[PDB]
């Protein structure tokens, strides 16, 4: 059974270069499987980058001269590995990069047509986020008041932050929104809850915010 | 390169429905070198069908592929809970392979108007030198919504951002946030802040507002 295991998330400065890795568990030898790399920018569709097929590598027009793709057979300690190097990173390189594998053993299969192919196994993906921002813990602000109330978790880097309410005891009616990227290049998100207006002076509501990359943890009481 | 233009951009369906998603290639593809994938939010795509009509091992047979002229279509019979998400078509006829823009398949539901709320900047934020005004639209369907910001009656452009949740697994509604940001300076200058929302569930555009300092 093929599991493709990619290297972890990276945060990279513009102009820098990065190498992402792919360990192909279940793959015998890249002599029998082609590797195709593909990327997906946020809220975007998918775009082909390049390939290594029969030990021969190559890259699409849009990426030629800027990308090196390699592959090596290994055993024991490690399965076979492919990697993708990208030079001169810019903001429009920020995306999820997927490594992908397709067996080439059977000429008649129909997964492949002279080097151009469908992709039968996918890795989890690795996020490469390209940014000059430095790590920074959030400020947390109350959103005070069926009523609604919440928390604004502002100006942090990088992702993610996690939010629970009342140490996890309040989960019904809670909406925690996807983070947005502001013009400042820092993230912000909010978390809200709807509650009956009656309990507002009787019940206590606190949002528990956790930003692990900055080792920041705050507990904010939200009062009318 | 071959262009694949996919149709429609979104469709709403129920469990048990039959659904059709289509893709027109900018050139003929004699060999039927086309593939379909599914992607669920947060996850890697999965190959479902290749060569136009062939089912990959392990894929339910309620999925099928078809072709006519330059059009290729995926059909989903007896629509199932795990099927909801985004679908992509891909040609691998000619180098380089290319993908359609994608089709979002979401859950059908009766119309539900948003509950609308507006939050002024907190005193703690104002103290730290910034001001964020937040408008919340809670549990509505369908997803299409417009919210406009007005201050001192003036339409606000370029200083706001929106965020939308995924379709809720239990009531199939959406929730949305809109955040208006401005300097502490301008916030303190003007009097009335308003969120104006338009939605199918609303017989008329609803405005929630406040006067600074109430
Ligand atoms: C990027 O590569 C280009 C050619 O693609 C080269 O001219 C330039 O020196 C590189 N930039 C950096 C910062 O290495």
């Amino acid at each position: 059974q093929i599991h493709l295991v990619q290297s972890g998330t990276e945060v990279k400065k513009p102009g820098s270069s990065v190498t992402v890795s792919c360990k192909a568990y279940g793959v015998n030898t890249f002599g029998l499987y082609a590797v195709n790399w593909v990327r997906q920018a946020p809220g975007q569709s998918l775009e082909y980058i390049g390939q290594i097929w029969r030990w021969k590598s190559s890259a699409s027009h849009h990426f030629r001269g800027r990308v090196l793709i390699s592959a090596v057979d290994l055993t024991g300690s490690s399965p076979p590995i492919s990697s993708l190097e990208i030079k001169n990173l810019t903001s429009d390189d920020t995306a999820v990069y997927f490594c992908t594998t397709t067996s080439t053993y059977d000429k008649w299969s129909g997964l492949h047509h002279d080097g151009v192919m469908a992709f039968s196994s996918w890795g989890q993906g690795t996020l490469i986020s390209v940014s000059a921002a430095s790590t920074k813990g959030p400020s947390v602000f109350p959103l005070a008041p069926t009523a609604a109330l919440g928390c604004l978790v502002k100006d942090y880097f990088p992702e993610p932050v996690t939010v629970s309410w009342n140490s996890g005891a309040l989960t019904s009616g809670v909406h925690t929104f996807p983070a947005v990227l502001q013009s400042s290049g820092l993230y912000s998100l909010s978390s809200v809850v709807t509650v009956p207006s009656s309990s507002l002076g009787t019940q206590t509501y606190i949002c528990n915010v956790n930003h692990k990359p900055s080792n920041t943890k705050v507990d904010k009481r939200v009062e009318p | 390169d071959i262009q694949m233009t996919q149709s429609p951009s979104t469709l709403s369906a129920s469990i048990g429905d039959t659904v059709r998603i289509s893709c027109r290639a900018s050139q003929s593809i004699t060999g039927n070198w086309v593939a379909w994938y599914q992607q669920r939010p947060g996850k890697a795509p999965r190959l479902l069908i290749y060569r136009g009509a062939a089912l990959l091992g392990g894929v339910p047979s309620r999925f099928s592929g078809s072709a006519a002229g330059t059009d290729f279509t995926l059909t989903i019979g007896n629509l199932q809970a795990e099927d909801f998400g985004t679908f992509y078509c891909q040609q691998y006829d000619t180098y380089p392979g290319t993908f359609g823009q994608g089709t979002k398949v979401e859950v059908k539901r009766t119309v539900a108007a948003p509950s609308v709320f507006i939050f002024p900047p907190s005193d703690e934020q104002l103290k730290s030198g910034t001001a964020s005004v937040v408008c919340l639209l809670n549990n509505f369907y369908p997803r299409e919504a417009k919210v406009q910001w007005k201050v001192d009656n003036a339409l606000q452009s370029g200083n706001s951002q929106e965020s939308v949740t995924e379709q809720d697994s239990k009531d199939s509604t959406y929730s949305l946030s809109s955040t208006l940001t401005l300097s502490k300076a301008d916030y303190e200058k003007h009097k009335v802040y308003a969120c104006e929302v338009t939605h199918q569930g609303l017989s008329s555009p609803v405005t929630k507002s406040f006067n600074r300092g109430e």
